[PDB]
């Protein structure tokens, strides 16, 4: 399962 | 003061489009419709209604503010945004603040980055970047407005329970 | 900027009277000892410390913080000042009454039609100044008499409660 | 039991 996080 | 009294004219169904929560004995925005008069005027989700034309709004339910507002024959005293602060970031070189986010809520800081040198808390939501406004948005589209700005990021967030209450 | 730099001297035992915790990946002031060199620099509860000698403090932990803070040689710090704090300023009426009831130095209830209620103020909410003095570790009969005694403009700044027990 | 509440 994949965590659908964002980096800036 | 941040406090300012906005004017409204409702709408072609006298609707006005604003859904507000009691908190703490307060009143506050929950919900407001784009393209609405309230969303013209300038409302945004967190802000403060001291007064409906004039009417304290003190103790009053959510319910009890609905109610009044569809009884009228529209104006608001409101403080803004009180429990939103702001922080301002610098892009790296590789044009990075250095967080990660999910939900719009901040869910780690990176070392050495801009957003470690501002004191960046996790489990906070963003609010705002760059004064542009972003509840409700999702995080591919919260993404580019990080991925498009210039150097200079301000952010304003706020902490998750308060987030959480609103909701 | 809520920003500030400072710079502190250690006292003849060597402390600085400070004791500090994490929230939140972040560090704050828990407690400050009167009468020391953090009082003396203007540190409050609340304060968040974003650098101790150049490093940053993200990340760490009370203990890490604490140890740095013993460990180093001759102290500067960045703090951002009080970022949990909000700002109500109240007049007294007639009677001399703002309009709010509180215990242990939180708010319980506000009065209907009361300069609080004009303002917003809200219940649930620790109050960590009056018109420019600390109250924080103070009995509500000192607080009370501040308040009494206070101009007829009434200045405070508030914390919810969810924040400052997490601090304590 | 006191309620021991101030008000201002």
């Amino acid at each position: 399962a994949p965590t659908n996080e964002f980096y800036a | 003061q941040g406090i300012r009294e906005v004017i409204l004219c409702k709408d072609q169904d006298g609707k006005i489009g604003l859904r507000l929560k009691s908190v703490d004995n307060g009143i506050f925005v929950q919900l407001v419709q784009a393209n609405s008069p309230a969303s013209l005027v300038g409302l945004r989700f967190g802000d403060q209604v001291l007064q409906i034309n004039g009417e304290n709004c003190a103790g009053w339910s959510s319910d009890k503010a609905h109610k009044v507002l569809k009884q009228a024959f529209i104006t608001m005293t409101i403080r803004d945004r009180p429990f939103e602060r702001t922080v301002t970031m610098h892009k790296d070189s590789s044009g990075h603040v250095g967080f990660i986010f999910k939900s719009g809520k901040i869910t780690s800081i990176v070392k050495d980055s801009s957003a470690a040198r501002n004191g960046l808390l996790t489990d906070h939501h963003i609010c705002e970047i760059n004064g542009q406004n972003v509840i409700g948005l999702k995080d591919a589209q919260i993404a580019d407005i990080l991925s498009t700005a210039g150097t200079v990021v301000t952010i304003t967030i706020m902490p998750a329970f308060i987030f959480e209450h609103i909701i």
